[PDB]
């Protein structure tokens, strides 16, 4: 459904119908709208995740009991990696 | 009546009202009410038929109250004086000078428009022990000291200040120190070696009093 | 990258139109930034031309001009600086045709006359025509061109319609304060105010139609110049902690 | 838009000159003895901000390129489906993101925004 | 036949014995006349109630700079081809000379110039503003000072790679701003 949404947003740039954001580019604005997008899929795909796991698993223990780990951890080694920037 | 009129009485005003809170600061007498006169009495009164700025009837004597009398004993008569001429000539600085020291003054205030010959100001220095100084006016429209990061400073007598130097235990080269051309000395008026206390807010005890004094 | 940011009168800080008309009165405003077309432009004969778009404007100023501009006629330039403006940069800056493009203009030092029209023209068309004395030297008034593209030059570059200098840009932004509401407990209200990009502090803070009283920048030096040490030091203080604290690091207060 | 006007003789441009007693336009060039009349007021122009639609530069044997995508819109001339489409080829900061298709067949160039 | 104008319908144009009066009346009047049907007496009479209209509003020995640009913004009003309409009006005495004595420079022109001026006032009041930090939303983290999850985040590989990546809350209700690694 990201990538649906990002899809949309070029569709609707490639059509000079997108309108640029306050003192700020259009291309600027495009990017600004897939980053976000890309973002919170991962967000949300790693909170799913993270849900999903019981509490006899001993990731979520250690996590839990605040010696070695996060949830981006987990997210990233089981949900998805995400948007490498540079 | 072009723009440019009312634009140039209303800063003229602004710079009226600024230096009556630099003399009233500076420990002499000012009532409340002539700080706050409002611009239509301005204009009534210090504007001709054709609302020319009449800046010469605005110089004004003023005197020290008796508090300021107690607490420094020196302390004499102020004289404050405009400029009409774009240019300061050196025979207005000479008038204004020679007029200064007849009536005897210890300072005076003289504040020109735009620029000052520098003939003219040859003579600044040259009546002791009166002291004559000078302040722009495009530099006088807003009050410095009316800022939210500009803490609240005060002079002290010679009394308080060897009072304090006995107490910590100092010589007055290792107190920190205040320039001349800073621009709350310029305000104050401070001399060279006079001490001047702040006043400050604190994170951690609420207030705080510093020291200064003036190199 | 000095910044300066302009905090508004506690009466126009709730409405965007008095701030839209400081923000015109501080931005510096200049010719060259204001004409679509401020084309150098062959003006042989001023008195009329081959492009029907000027000649409507020719005849209203022709029977609009002055005894003392019928004898100066012969003083326009044989080239012309033809001003097509464009109306939104004209519009944006609050910017009137005539006071704005005229009294200021000739009031420098007399050095160039216009045939301008009134905005409602579809296409704005100003007539710059510099003014030259006729006792001007034989070689001097061959070399036509020679004096009137450097004058043009120094025309679009050096004439200052509005504004303070050395600002380049302002901005428009809104802020969340937090004030004491009547009833004693302490609210969120909005405020608009006014971020610059670049500093010149001591006529920004005479501009009316400001708070002068809650200026402040990120150049600490400009303070120190203008409202002392200890404002200096205030400021210093800030840069300081701010830089610290942006990276969620805490250190106490007695260090810093 | 003024255009520069070359000198029959040498090559050479032509420059402007004035006529005061039949007060008229000539083109004068400096090394010779010729002379041209001058067919409109207008000899130099000097604008400042370009007002110029995007364009997509060199279009000759384009469909060649094998690094350029494809499309299958229909071609609003020939009827065809085939075509290659890319961005404005002008590198402006502000440049927006609106296409540009070349057809295969009838090499007609058109855009995606069909603004009336 | 014939333009009509002062000279050629043979009305006097100097009643008030005033140059610069009597010659800006004359041409009002001709350019109000040239292109009229109207009689020329209600003309005449209107001419002279605007031009007694400005005086009183404006002297013109103590304002003959306002006095001029005051002229000139009618009087390029008046030729302006784009609105003939005006002309009519001015003719039929639908707009007073009072109302044009007060109205501004816009008010004047046309409709389709009208919108648009509010149209490019309307980009311009929208150009003018800042850029807008928009920050990711969620409602994972609780915020120290008011206590709202409505707190945005950013997470990034920036301390060295031997321990994991860092992660930055902002509280979008208060301001607040805290680390986490």
């Amino acid at each position: 459904e990201a990538k649906k949404k990002v899809l949309d947003v070029t569709k609707e740039a490639q059509a000079n119908l997108l309108t640029a954001k306050h003192g700020m580019t259009l291309r600027e604005s495009f990017e600004d709208n897939v980053v976000r997008f890309l973002n919170e899929a991962r967000d949300k795909a790693g909170r799913l995740a993270e849900v999903n796991l019981k509490d006899l698993n001993n990731v979520k223990q250690m996590v839990m009991a605040g010696s070695k780990g996060s949830f981006i951890n987990i997210a990233q080694m089981s949900a998805c990696v995400g948007q490498q920037s540079v | 009546m072009d723009q440019e009129n009312e634009r140039n009485i209303s800063r003229l005003w602004r710079a009226f009202r600024t230096v009556k809170e630099m003399v009233k600061d500076r420990g002499y007498f000012i009532t409340q009410e002539e700080v706050e006169l409002p611009l239509e009495d301005f204009k009534a009164k210090y504007c001709d038929s054709m609302g020319r700025p009449q800046r010469k009837m605005m110089s004004f004597q003023a005197n020290p109250t008796e508090e300021s009398i107690s607490k420094f004993p020196d302390m004499g008569s102020l004289w404050v004086e405009f400029c009409d001429e774009p240019s300061v000539g050196v025979k207005t600085m000479k008038t204004f000078v020679i007029h200064i020291q007849e009536k005897n003054f210890q300072t005076g205030i003289f504040v020109y428009q735009n620029n000052i010959t520098p003939s003219a100001m040859k003579l600044v220095p040259s009546i002791p022990p009166a002291t004559i100084e000078t302040f722009n006016e495009a530099a006088l429209v807003v009050n410095i000291t009316h800022h939210e990061l500009v803490p609240k400073h005060i002079r002290l007598s010679s009394d308080e200040k060897r009072e304090l130097l006995k107490r910590y235990r100092l010589k007055e080269s290792q107190l920190p120190r205040i320039q001349r051309a800073d621009p709350v000395a310029l305000y104050l008026g401070l001399k060279r070696g006079e001490v001047v206390k702040i006043i400050r807010k604190s994170e951690t005890s609420g207030r705080y009093a510093s020291y200064r004094i003036c190199m | 990258t000095p910044s300066l940011t302009v905090y508004l009168e506690p009466g126009h800080a709730a409405d965007q139109e008095q701030a839209k008309l400081i923000r015109s009165a501080i931005e510096h405003t200049t010719l060259k930034s204001v004409t679509i077309a401020s084309e150098i432009y062959y003006d042989p004969d001023p008195r009329s031309t081959v492009i029907p778009e000027d000649e409507e404007i020719i005849q209203l100023h022709f029977s609009l001009l002055d005894e003392e501009a019928e004898q100066s006629f012969d003083q326009q330039s044989p080239w012309l600086l033809r001003l097509e403006l464009d109306r939104a940069a004209m519009n944006d800056k609050d910017l009137t045709m005539g006071q704005v493009g005229e009294r200021i203009k000739q009031t420098f030092k007399n050095d160039l006359f216009v045939i301008w029209s009134e905005d409602n023209d579809e296409k704005l068309i100003i007539r710059c025509r510099v003014v030259r004395p006729k006792s001007l030297d034989a070689e001097t008034e061959a070399e036509e061109d020679h004096m009137l593209k450097k004058i043009e030059n120094t025309m679009l570059e050096n004439i200052t319609l509005r504004g303070v200098e050395n600002i380049e840009r302002v901005v428009m932004m809104k802020y969340d304060r937090k004030v004491p509401s009547p009833t004693g407990e302490y609210v969120k209200e909005p405020e608009w105010v006014l971020e610059t990009d670049g500093v010149n502090l001591s006529e920004v803070m005479t501009v009316p139609g400001i708070d002068p009283t809650r200026i402040y920048t990120n150049s600490f030096i400009d303070i120190m110049e203008v409202l002392g040490i200890e404002a200096g030091r205030a400021a210093l203080y800030k840069e300081v902690y701010n830089v610290i604290a942006s990276d969620g690091s805490y250190v106490n207060y007695r260090h810093m | 838009m003024t255009t520069f006007r070359f000198c029959r003789d040498c090559n050479n441009m032509l420059y402007p000159r004035e006529d005061k007693e039949n007060n008229r336009l000539l083109f004068e060039c400096r090394t010779c003895s010729y002379v041209e009349e001058a067919g409109s007021p207008l000899v130099y122009r000097h604008e400042l901000i370009t007002n110029i639609g995007e364009t997509a530069g060199v279009v000759q044997d384009i469909g060649s390129d094998p690094t350029l995508p494809r499309s299958d819109r229909e071609c609003p001339k020939c009827h065809s489906r085939e075509n290659v489409f890319f961005q404005s080829q002008q590198r402006r900061k502000d440049t927006s993101m609106v296409l540009f298709f070349v057809c295969l067949s009838c090499s007609h160039i058109f855009t995606s925004d069909q603004k009336n | 036949t014939k333009p009509r104008n002062s000279k050629n319908d043979g009305v006097d144009t100097a009643i008030y014995h005033h140059k610069l009066r009597d010659q800006v009346l004359k041409a009002l009047y001709d350019v109000l006349a040239k292109e009229s049907e109207h009689p020329p007496q209600s003309i005449l009479h209107t001419a002279k109630a605007i031009e007694s209209e400005m005086n009183k509003v404006n002297n013109c020995d103590t304002n003959e700079a306002a006095y001029k640009a005051r002229y000139r913004i009618i009087y390029s009003n008046v030729i302006s081809k784009n609105n003939p309409d005006l002309k009519h009006k001015i003719a039929n005495g639908d707009i007073t000379p009072e109302f044009l004595a007060t109205c501004d420079a816009k008010d004047l022109a046309p409709a389709p110039l009208k919108q648009k001026i509010e149209e490019i006032a309307k980009q311009n009041l929208y150009n003018a503003q800042g850029a807008t930090i928009e920050r990711s939303v969620t409602d994972r983290f609780t915020c120290g000072k008011c206590k709202e999850k409505k707190v945005s985040y950013y997470q990034l590989q920036t301390r060295s790679a031997d321990e994991p990546l860092t992660t930055f809350c902002t509280c979008e209700a208060c301001g607040n701003r805290w680390k986490f690694s």
